[PDB]
This record gives C-alpha cells, structure tokens and sequence, in this order.
DNA sequence: AGCATTGCTACGTCT
DNA sequence: ACAACGACATATAATTAGTCACTGTACACGTAGAGACGTAGCAATGCT
DNA sequence: ATGTACAGTGACTAATTATATGTCGT
DNA sequence: TGTACAGTGACAAATTATCTGTCGTC
DNA sequence: ACGACAGATAATTTGTCACTGTACACTACGCCTTTTGTGGAGATGT
DNA sequence: ACATCTCCACAAAAG
C-alpha cells in the first residue's frame, strides 16, 4: 500500500550515440534505472554499453540502497539522499534471486517516454555525437534529480514525486552498511598476486593493503563500472569468498577513472600498437631461411 | 567482514528456494503453514527449518551452506608426532641433503621402535602432514615480480643509489652472454659457441651495439662493444637491411655487472676519458634491461637456426654438434638484420605507442656531435706508465721502443697508450702543467714493418725462457716470423679476424 | 562393434525416462496415443519423437544421445593453411632447431602477405592446429616399460646374441657411476666426486662388491672390484656389522657397459684366467639390472649425506662444497652398511619370497671354489711382444730388472706380469709346449730397500728425458721421489689389508 | 505367459566358510541367481564375496541371458539352454539403462534355496573351513541343474523344470554373441597402455591384437570375475565408449585364473614382503645419521 | 751388415 | 486408417576462428670434455 | 611501488554451418 | 618381457565432529 | 519458539595396496679474466 | 765500494 513498498525496475536503450575520449563513436547506452511504485520518484540509476542483463539492474541496486554520495562536477543543487533498504523488487539469469535473499527482500520478477518526449531526445547525436558517457553520468543525475524528480507529478499533482516518497516512507528511509552490499558488484576471478601485493587490471596495476601476504596466490576481484580506482579483493574459498581488503589504482593520472575509460585508454593504446607496419620485421623472417636454406653439415 | 556465498550447491538452492519462499512476509497465523508447506518440500521436520531460518538470519546463504568441520586439515597423530614428522624433514633439507617423506617415514619407525610405541604413523600420513609444508616450499618458485611501469625509471646500483633515466643515452648497460650456437671454421669443423656482448640504452630501449666474437668476457671486448654503440653505423649491401640502424652517441653513465673485465681499470679509464661514470649493479635481477633481450633473442633467433644448442645441459639437442652450421660472419650477418629490422622496430613493451627506435630518435635532448674516430680509438687504447731512461729508451713488455723526441725527456715518467692488437706503435703522453700532453709516436725499434700482438709477445716470452735465449726485440721477431709451423685457439682468432677485415 | 553411452547427463536422463515410459509395450494404435506425452515434456512435436524412437530402437543410448558435429576437429582455413601450418612446424623442428607455433604464425603470416591473402590464420588458430601434433609427440615421451617378470630372464647383447640367466654367478654386471657426494680429505678440503663401480648378479639381483674411489675408471679399477666381488668378504669389528656379506666365487660370465676398461686387453686376461665371458650391452636399457641400483642407492643413500651434490647441474644445490664432511674411511662405511645390513636383506623386487641375498645363496648351480687369493694377484696385468735379455737381466719401461733363472736363456720373446701398485717385482713367463710356464719372479736393479708403483714411475720418466737425464732405473727411482691426485691416491692408501 | 516372459532376480547368502587356494579363511559368499518365474527353474546365477548390488545383479543378469557352457572338467550330464532377453526382467538406476539397451521392462524397488541350503550345504565339512570358492561352483553349478532343475513339478504340468522353459516359447528366443552385452561387465576407470601394447591388471600383464598402437594412451577395462585370464580394453570417446580389443594374461601356469584367486595369489606376495625381520635392519639409518651428526664443519 | 725391441704420441672413441 | 519415413525451409546451436588482457618464467659464464685404452705414427738403443 | 617482456593461455565473441524442428506427404 | 622405488589414487577401518530425533517449558 | 537431552550420521583422518612416472644411462667446480703485493735482477747514480 | 729505482713475472675472486 505505502510508497516504497514495490520498487520497479526499469530498463531502455537510450537514442543518443555518443563519442570517445579520443574520437572513436561509441554506441547507444542501455537505460536502467529503479523507481517506487506508489511515488513516480526515481532512486536509482545505472546507464552504460552493458547489455540490460543481470549485471546493469544488480548495479542500480546498489545505486539505490547506499547513501547517495555526489560529486562537485554535477553542479548539484538538491541532495538525492535516498537510502534505504527496499523490500519488494520487480524487474523483467536467477542471480537477481541470490541478491533479494541475501539483502531479505522479495524478489518477484517477471515511463522513461518521459525522457523521450523532453528535450534529452536532441543533444547531439540523438536519434554530430559530440558527447560522452562521463558527461551524461554528470548531467543526467542532475536533470533528472533537480528537475524530473524534484517537480511536481503527471497526476496526484498535489506532490512533488520526491516529496511524496519521502514523506510516505513508513518511518524514515534507512542506509545500511557499504561492505555487505558487495554482492551486487561486477565480478572478476582468479587474478594473481604479484610481489608486495600487487594486481593488474584493466591494463592498470594496483596494490593491497595487506595483500602483500598473499603474493603468488589467486584472488578474485569486484569493481563498479563508474571508478575502479578502487577494487575490492576477496580471497576464494570451497564455499565462501571473503573480503580481504581495498587495493588502489596506481600511477594512474586522474583522481577518478570509469571503466569505459580504462577500456578507451587500452583501446587507444591498442591501436596505436595495430597502426605499426611489419614490413622490415616481416621481409627478415623469410629471408633468415632462405640463407639457412643453403645449409649443409 | 562480508562473506559471500558462491559455487551453492542443489540441495543449497532447494534450501535458497524455500527461503525465498519464506521471505514473503508472514504471523504466527501464517508462519506455521507457510512454513509447513515448505517442511514437505524439504521432507524434514518444522524443527529443523528453525535452524536453517535461524542461521540463515545469522550468517546468511552462507549460514545455509555447510561449512566443513573444525578437524578439515587437521591430524589425529597428535602434537609429538606432528612436530617430530615435520622437525625430521626439515632438518634433512637443510645444507644439500634432500631426505623426502620415504626417509622421515623410515626415520619414524625407527623412532616408534626405539620409543617402544607400537603404532608408527603409516607413510601415506607422513606424506599427508608435509603435503603443505612442501607446497608452500613449491609457491617459492612462482612469485612473479609487478616491474617498472610508464615513462619513468630509475636503476638500482649497489652504491645504493638509484639513478635515474631521464632521457635517452642517460644510462647504458652492457653484459654479456654465451651464445646458444655451435658455430664452425670456414672448413667446417666445429668451433665453441660464441661470446655475445650488448649495449642497451635504458631510456628508448633501443639495443645500441653489440660485439660477437669467441673471445671471453674482456675490457678489449668491452671496449669493442662500446666503440660499435658509440659510433655511428653503416652497412653494406650484403646487409640486406630495409631500416637503418641510426643510433650512436656517447652514454652519460654506464651500468653493469661485477666483472673483472667491468671493473677493469682500461674500463674506468675509458669512462674518465669519454665522460661516464662506471656503476655496478647489486643483482642480475636489477639487470633485467640488459639480461631481457638474450631470452628475446634466444627464443625469436639462436633457436630458429641450424646448430642451437638448446638453454640447459637437460636440453640440448641430441645432434647439436651433427647440426652445426653456421659461421660468425654468417650469425653477425644475421643478427643484425634482427636488431635493425625487427627489435629496435619493436614497441617499448612498457609504452606501446613508441618502437624502440622512435623512443629514442625523439629523446635526445640535442642530436649527439658526430665523434672523430681516432679521438674514440685514442681513448679506447689501455695505458700504462714508465719512465724514459737513458738514450730515450723505455721499456715496455721486453720490447725498445723510441720516438723523435723521447730522448730529451729521459729521466721521468711518461704516459704511454697502447693497442693489444698492434703494440709496434706506442702513443706517448707527457703530463706537464698537470695536464697530459702527446709527445710522439713510439715505434719498437726494427718492428716498424709488421703488426705484433701482446698475447703472443707474452707466450713467446714464458716458453722462450725454456731455450735460455736472450728476449729482445729480434729474437721476439725471430720467434713470431715462422709461427705458420691448425688449433682452436688459432681457428677462432683467424676468423675472429677475418669476420671484420672487410670494412673500409 | 560395440559402442557404449557414456557420460549421461541430466536432460539425458530426462530423455530417457520417457523412452523408458514408452518402452513398456502396448497396442499401437495405443502406443501411438499415450506417447503424446512426451510433446509437452520434450516441449516439441510428436514427429521429433516418432525421429526419437527411430533413433533409440536403432541405435541404444548411444544414438539416443546427441553426437559431435561433423565439423568438429575440421579446421575451417582449408587443407592448404592446415598442410602448410605442420609443414612448416615440423620442418622447423628438424635436427636442434626448435621452432614455435610463434615463430610459425610469422612463417603464415608471411606467406599470407606473398598469397595477397586478405584473412591468413590467426596465431591462435595456428597455434590450435599444431596441439595434437604436440600431444602426440608429448605421449610418445613418456611410456613406460613393461620389465622382465619372473624367473625366467635374457639378457641382449651387442653381438645381437640374447643370453639367458639361468643361475647364481651365471651372468654378473657393471658399471661406473659418479658418486653424487662431494667428500674431503684428512681435515678436509673439498677434493671432488669419487666413482662407484658395482658386481651386480643378474639372477639374484645381488650385489656381491663394489670398489669406491676417486680413480677414473680403469682396469685396475675394475680388477679391484672383481678381486673384491670374488675373494671371501671379512671386515672390521669397526664396522659393526650385523650381516655378513657372505657372496663370494666366480663368474660364469661378466656382461657389461662397452666401456674402455671394460673392453680392455687387461679384463680380458682376466677373462680367460678366471674362465668367464665378457660380454658387451647393446644399449644402455639393457643395463638396467645394474643403471637403477644407481638411482636406488642415490636415493636411499647419497641424497642423505652432507655433500650431495643433487642429479644433475640444474638441480646442484649449492651448499655441497661449503659443508662436505665425509673422507672416503667414511663413505665406505657408510656404503658398506646400507649394502651389507639392508641392500642384501632387502627383498628382491619381483620375487616377493625372498632377500636379494637368499636368491642368491638358493640360486647359485652349486657351491662354487673359493680360489686362493694369491691366485688373482697372480692374475695381475701383462707384457707380451717383450724379449728377455741375453744374461740374467731384464728390463720394463726404462727400469731395469734382473732374474734368478733368466741367464738359463738366450734373448727371446718373454711375458711378464705385474702388481702395478708394487712394480718393485715381476713375474716372468715362457711358452713351453705353447703354454704358457713360469720362468721366474725378478726384481729392479738393487731396488729392495724400497717399494715403487707403476704409476709414479711412468710420471718420472716424463721429467726424467726432458732434463736430458741419463736414463737408468737409479735415475728414474730419484724422479719418482724428488696435489690433487697425492690427496687422492694417499686417502686410497687407508686399506683393510692393515685393519683386518 | 512364456518361458522368456518374466524373469525374477533372487539373492541368499550362503552358510558356509571358505578357505583359498592355500588354506586360510576367506568368508562366507554371497549367493545370486534369476529364475524364471514362468517354468520357475533355476538359471543365470552368481557366487561369490562380493555384496548384493547393481554390479552384482547385473552380472548375474549376464549369466542368464549368455548362452552356458561348461569346461572340460565338468563336461556335465546336465546344461542350461537359457538365453536371450526376457520380455520383463524383474528384481523386486543403473539397471534402467541395461533394460532400454537390451529393450525389456525393468521392474524393481516358493524360492528355491531349501533345496540347497538344507538339504545339502548343511552336511558339507565346511558349514556354519576346508574347501575353495573354485571347488563351491560345482558343488552348486552341478547340484543346481543335476538334481534341482532335473527334478520334476507335477504342479506345473508334471515336467522337468527346463521343460516347460524350452516347450513353453512363442517363439524361440536366438542366442546372443558375448560382444553384444559387455555392459554388465565389471569396470575400470583408468589403464595405461604400457610399450608394446601390455598392460597391467590384477598383478597379471596382459596383450592385445591392437593395443600397442594406443601405448602411451589411457583405455578402460572391463571384465568378468569369475574368471579374468581375459579381458576386455575400452577405448571412450567424447561421449561414447568403442570396444578396442580383447586382452590375455601373460605367463599364467593355467589358464582358468579367477578374479578371487588373483587376489589371494598377490596377498602371497605381500604376505611373503611383509614377513622382513626389518627391526635388525633399521640400525643402519639411525648409526648413518649419527655419524653424519658426529661430523661437525671444519669451520 | 742387417733390423729388432722399447718407450712416446697421436687420433680417435667410448663412458 | 493412420502411424510409419520423406521434403523441406527455416531456425537452432555447437562448431571454429579471432580478440583482448593476464602470467610464468629464464634472462642471470658453463658441458664439450675429462680420462681412460687401442691402432697406428714414430723416434731411441741396442746390438751381428 | 614499480626487473623484463614474449609466448602461451583463458574467457569470451562473430561467423560458420551442421542438423533439429514443425508442417505437410504419401 | 629394462629396473624398480617413491608417490598416488580408490577404497575400507576407525575416529569423532555435529546434526538430526523426541521432547519442555517459552 | 527454540534449543536442549542421549544418540545417529556424514564427514574427517588412518591405513592398504595396485598402479605408474621417473631416473639410472655420468657429465660442473671448471674456463677465463683481472688485480696485486712480493720478488730478481741490473743499469744507473752516489 | 755501495744504494737505489725500475721492468718483468706469480695467487685470489667474479661472470
Ligand atoms: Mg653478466
Ligand atoms: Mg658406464
């Protein structure tokens, strides 16, 4: 009955293409986002090039749940403050059921028109493409939070959609630890313990804690997709995975890094190294047998 | 801290599927049959799904998942013999004794006889007990090393100074290493492998020069490195090179290992006269720079070739000698068509965009001044001081040697240089103001006609003695005008000789 | 031919139970109806399962299950990409070159780029091609070998000859091996490695005398193993023994390695003095009854002892020479126990009934002669070719002899014997009735008050000639008496002949 | 209903002590056979220690449906002519796939053994120490056909058992090759295929026509207990298992050796190793290492 | 007168 | 009769071929050769 | 905080294509 | 039919951790 | 309800024994370089 | 009659 009850969830693929760093067209970004049911406020968030699997609605989870941390370079005006544990989830593989259970909600899987019809629908590239998924993270939580949440609704227009929810909440909207809702984070396995503790990933390196115990072992990592500029890394076990500690990107050239920009700066690399002609270091190799052709003992 | 639940097994997710079943929210007046009908699907008693939803609240899918005994790993043998199983292997492995399980089981029953126990631990225990002992013995060997990464670098010198390598030239290093290819006389007979001698540029990763040659590790072939990367390079068309190889220039400091032949004073006299500082590394480990491109060459060249050795006693080939076929022109010629056209053409494994000879063509601070030669090979020369005596004479390795001035300085110490291959013509230095000055050409004297080297002016001098005759210049002569009366050492050196004959 | 299903799976076993719920008989028109269950449950037509029951009453559980495509194993770059691939490989690994499927992927590359191919294989379809072909050659490594079983063994020879092994002493072995122990001197500096060379019984699988010593191997080496395989055994209340090494008497044959002692003029005198027949190994498996009591004792025993020196330069540890502490009167022993006290009571590997040493002692065709010890250092080394001289003199190797018979004689062609450790005297030889008589034993000119080896005087006469010395027996004895091998030879000195 | 119809699996475990081949005491056997519950006779039929379970009553399954034959030593006055497949097999999951290979129901979740159990076993010397499970085969094999299935029911048409079996057919069943069913064969997971093609089993060493081309590869055996002086090598596939070859045991002195006497011939060979007075033998390691310890470095 | 034997030196060749 | 094997055209999906970011691992002077015992070159120191 | 860096690997993913399916067919 | 010992798989015997009953007031 | 009595039951280690992968196949302390303090004349000066 | 310096030749560690 009550506002936060059911959570829907929520997903489209956006019609803007957007352009990379370095001038490479990037695709058409997957929309997932969890709204309440009995207020139209929107909670939570995740866009990306990720399929609208399992892995972008187990993320917006996360998005929701913890205290919604900002950064400056939104230009923010309101506060989107909106923790809280759910308890009832609704969405279109089974692993949405292992995190409902764990976080005790029900789970029971199987509007963003709204953005279509506003002006979203015409920055460029929509439908020159010179945006990219970084400024779409910063504008979009704040058009969306400062003006599409923050304002008054379709229909109850008595209440702003926020406000509605935030009152309605049965007692007070409550966060809960950022540690136990690991869960919900991406996953990556069997990486390898260098000397001092140490780690690659994404053409990056990194470094524990206390890791440094447990160079030459295998450890398991998980990140979000928005900064990886700090991985959580978790020893494995027959039935239990554990977490060990925090390890930090190293000699990277930003106080912040996303995902999409670790890939563009391999990419980048990449083909720089692609671009590279062969041709003296292929011409020797044949040209080495044709003399020892004419050996004989 | 956070535990998760991963690799569930079924009977797991039958327990995950009533639990989220019960999830739903329920009273004491739904509790009891919602919980029932779950009891009939886990076919066990109400009671027992209590403790199943009572750990399940305690330590989650975790608290669901059976968690393995406290005994998991541990023995029933007990803490003696524990101890004397694990205290017996380790002091058989200490030194280079190598006692493996069989013996400290063998150990154990003696000890139980000895100890009047009737029940020693059986081998398949003992085996058991240092299985981890003897993995964490094995995860010794695997420890990788994170390296150096980006543009900057320093290397670690066992002054305990880590110098760093701003630019390119900053620092070069030089080793050496035995070439994994039988090589052969130009009849065919089959001549020791090689010495092959590299200077690397630490910035730019390009591979500055190289000498290859069956002469062991020596400053005169140090020396025969560093004049090769020093100088500028040109080859001709029987190097069928598509690129060039356009490095040279001086290196401001030089970085190597701890041989005798590095830590010669002709090196560090060549480093006073050129202008580098001579730094020696701790370990093999902080040379991995230099000791990298032997592997890279080893894998990617002595192995694609007729008469490789193979890396280990335990792997050469079993007709390495049957198979040997190449010459040292022929390997040369081939080795540098590798490093021109393909390694420094390679990118820098730590930047990706730049090859390694473009990492170093745009490093150079300024485009190096094209050195005179002969002022190189002047401060290449090895020196030594005497004195000249009366007549303007002076000694030098039994020969007279005298120049168009030398008399008038007789009485004092000159420096004189001179050249292993060709001692017949002395270079002398006078120093005066505290500064050295060049005198003249020294020339032993009825020698100024045919080339003499030291090594044979030294042997010809031991075994000589053996005749009691008189050593002078003439009998040296008269013992160097008739050595045609073939040997390795003789095979090596003549096309050792032959291989570079061809410059001009 | 049969053929099994195996690894059945769940959506198998699925399958399978309603083809078992079908195959409970009925009448067809029936049958035809109550299949109709299976629609839903396989979630596709009845006409997939008419296919299905097709499939079964043909086939059994192996048509049943789904096979492998046609295509799999089928590389889809064609036969050229695919010839050319393991042409190259192979000819690349030809003799001791060692081409990589890297270095191979460069050779495709470079072809592709001669070709004007737009799409040559990649490096790891390359690489996918030749990981049968490494394998294959892979299990060609490793397989083991069956090994004789029971009583009944031959042995192969070099001569092509397989000669059976019927009875104790009917077939003895050896060889030399590098003992894997770094051992030191009186005090005790590092020296080096001694060599163990072994009598091995090929019937009993015995051991019945080892000689251990720095010597490289040799004739007097070999001789000196045979002098102990073959004499009674008796050693020291120092030892404290509790077996006795009780394998004694002679070969019927001595089969062994091709080495240069082994095949020496000097084995085969003893060959024909003692009645048995050197015969050569073909190849070094053939060995085996006496190579793997090497890698047994290596084992059992040198991997124990401070200096080991591990099986091979790229396992040597490097403590060997900072703390090698055993001289050779210790190693001995310690040899000499693990034989006598276990070795020999250890249970022959494939008999099972009995000790190495009961296999012995029960197997032996009878109870050989123990021979006169005096007879086989009659059995010394010889000189043949040689003359006596015309009075009662004689000489050898620039010493110069006399004899207490000899002026009984012209000068004429002579044989002559010889202890090399005590070349102070010979045994003199003729050949009466062609066969071979003693003439006399002789001695070096005036040389009683001292004894001399042979091999100090064979140095000796090297710096003898090149001072331009006169050369007589009273020269060479002063280059004789006026280091490594001095170590060596004076730690072989220690001798049971002054402790027995 | 038929001779070949229904047939019904049956098990006891018998009352007397076995000794081996040399003389000491094994156990008490299990005992398993199938009759036909048509002509109610006696037929396929298993003895031996190994407990009542799939393997075991799938090999008795064998028994049956293999056409029997007997050896020169027995030569017996009487045989059973049983085989073929029944319609339905009964022993009331592994016995579900023998079933839909062969093609017969498969049922699981008046018996006869008085007859033996009573009337003879009882007055042997070794009811419940002096006769051998190679000895107990034709003390049943025989009785069971010689006397119990020769005898006559006057309750079911007054004919010998295996009379009614044989008259009472719709239509008479053809006899199977051995080839055709090796899948109630016993099992084994991994052999390796030695030089030349030998391979251990049981202690025994065995060849084959083709094996030496698989040297240096991985093959399944199976085999019959009763008696292993052959055996079958099983090549898998990716998910199929091809009949390689047959296999024969190498050196035996008779060629008849069961699966129970190869054990206890190899517990001779332990038995004999394990007899070592090894306690004298043990002063050498302990005085080696206190030696070596005796040994202090020079420096 | 003649050689005839005696004590080194390869050049393998093998472990 | 109609439930038996064809005749599809189209999915269905399990094969291969290719892209990448990781990582183990040898590069660290090292076996060509010591050290026996011939068959065959030799000198010599005798002597008839 | 950072030895080196190449060949071989794994964990997917795009393209191929072998062949399972559903309907009609006789 | 090389030799054959130390290490290892699959299993049974023994130990013993802990989890399943019938239960009692909560 | 949960949890709390004594005892079941799925682990856990202890101990057997058929099997197999591997070394034994002799093959590192040895080749080569450089420094260097001690030592023998032997021209020359005192 | 003496003292002096100089040039050339041998044992210990590292690759
Ligand atoms: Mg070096
Ligand atoms: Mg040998």
């Amino acid at each position: 009955d009550y506002s936060n009850h059911v959570w829907q969830c929520d997903h489209t693929r956006v019609d803007v293409l957007l352009v990379d760093q370095h001038g490479e067209i990037l695709s058409r970004p997957w929309l997932t986002t969890v709204i309440d049911t009995y207020s139209r406020c929107i909670m939570g968030i995740n866009l990306g090039f990720d399929a609208p699997s399992s892995g972008v609605v187990a993320l917006a989870l996360r998005h929701a749940i913890l205290p919604k941390r900002y950064g400056s370079e939104y230009k923010l005006h309101c506060e989107w403050g909106t923790y809280g544990k759910p308890e009832h989830f609704y969405t279109d593989s089974n692993h949405l059921s292992q995190i409902g259970a764990q976080l005790g909600f029900v789970c029971h899987l199987r509007p963003f028109k709204t953005l279509n019809d506003q002006l979203f629908s015409t920055l460029p590239g929509y439908t020159d493409a010179r945006l990219t998924l970084r400024e779409l993270e910063q504008l979009l939580v704040r058009y969306i939070v400062d003006r599409y949440n923050q304002s008054i609704d379709a229909r109850m227009g008595d209440q702003t959609r926020f406000e509605r929810w935030e009152a309605g909440l049965p007692t007070v909207p409550v966060p809960i630890p950022e540690r136990d809702l690991d869960i919900c984070l991406m996953k990556q396995s069997r990486r390898t313990v260098q000397r001092g503790g140490c780690l690659q990933f994404q053409n990056l390196m990194y470094r524990g804690e206390y890791l440094a115990g447990y160079a030459g072992e295998t450890v398991n990592l998980r990140f979000d997709p928005r900064d990886i500029t700090t991985i959580l890394v978790y020893r494995q076990e027959n039935n239990q995975e554990v977490f060990l500690t925090r390890a930090h990107a190293q000699g990277l050239e930003t106080e912040q890094l996303a995902l999409d920009e670790a890939e563009a700066a391999s990419r980048r690399l990449r083909t720089a190294g692609k671009t590279i002609s062969n041709q003296s270091l292929l011409q020797e190799v044949v040209d080495r047998d044709a003399l020892v052709a004419t050996k004989k003992s | 801290k956070n535990v998760i639940a991963t690799q569930l097994s079924e009977e797991a997710q039958v327990k995950l599927e009533v639990i989220q079943s019960l999830l739903e929210p329920c009273d004491r007046t739904t509790y009891g049959q919602k919980l029932r009908e779950a009891a009939e699907k886990l076919n066990v008693s109400l009671r027992t799904v209590q403790r199943l939803v009572k750990n399940w609240e305690q330590d989650g899918l975790v608290g669901l998942t059976q968690t393995s005994r406290a005994d998991k790993g541990k023995h029933r043998i007990g803490e003696f013999w524990e101890n004397f199983i694990t205290k017996t292997y380790k002091e058989g492995n200490k030194g280079s004794k190598r006692m493996t399980p069989k013996q400290v089981a063998l150990r154990v029953e003696a000890k139980a006889r000895e100890l009047k126990d009737s029940k020693p631990p059986n081998y398949k225990t003992v085996l058991r007990v240092l299985a981890p002992i003897l993995e964490k013995q094995q995860k010794a060997k695997s420890i990788r090393s994170p390296g150096w990464r980006g543009t900057t670098l320093s290397v670690k010198t066992r002054e305990g100074k880590d110098l760093s390598v701003d630019y390119s030239n900053h620092v070069w290093q030089c080793d050496h290493t035995r070439v994994d290819v039988l090589l052969v006389d130009q009849h065919g007979e089959i001549l020791s492998r090689p010495w092959l001698t590299t200077v690397i540029d630490t910035y730019s990763r390009c591979i500055m020069g190289i000498n290859l040659g069956f002469d062991a590790p020596s400053s005169g072939v140090v020396a025969l490195a560093l004049r090769h990367a020093i100088l500028p390079k040109r080859y001709g068309s029987e190097y069928k090179l598509h690129c060039e190889w356009g490095t040279y220039g001086k290196p401001e400091h030089f970085y190597t290992d701890g041989g005798k032949d590095f830590r010669s004073n002709h090196l560090s006299q060549i480093g006073a006269q050129l202008g580098f500082v001579c730094h020696l590394r701790d370990r093999p480990s902080e040379g991995g720079v230099v000791e990298r491109p032997f592997k890279t060459l080893n894998d990617q060249l002595f192995s694609t070739l007729p008469g490789y050795t193979g890396s280990n006693v335990q792997e050469r080939p079993e007709d390495a000698e049957k198979d040997a076929r190449l010459t040292l022109r022929e390997l040369e010629q081939l080795l540098v068509r590798y490093i021109v056209d393909r390694y420094n053409q390679s990118i820098d494994a730590r930047m990706g965009d730049q090859t390694r000879f473009e990492r170093w063509e745009a490093g150079l601070p300024t485009v190096p001044v094209p050195i005179p030669e002969r002022d190189l090979d002047i401060c290449l020369m090895k020196q030594s001081r005497r004195t000249v005596q009366r007549g303007g004479c002076l000694q030098f390795q039994n020969l007279m040697y005298r120049g168009e001035y030398l008399a008038g300085y007789a009485g004092e110490t000159v420096n004189l240089r001179f050249d292993p291959r060709d001692i017949t013509t002395i270079l002398v230095y006078r120093q005066e103001n505290n500064q050295e000055v060049f005198l003249t050409r020294a020339h032993a004297q009825g020698l100024e006609t045919e080339q003499l080297a030291l090594d044979e002016a030294e042997a010809a001098s031991r075994r000589l003695r053996t005749a009691g005759k008189t050593i002078s210049n003439q009998s040296l002569l008269q013992e160097v005008v008739d050595r045609d009366a073939k040997e390795r050492q003789k095979l090596e050196q003549t096309v050792l000789r032959s291989a570079a004959v061809d410059e001009s």
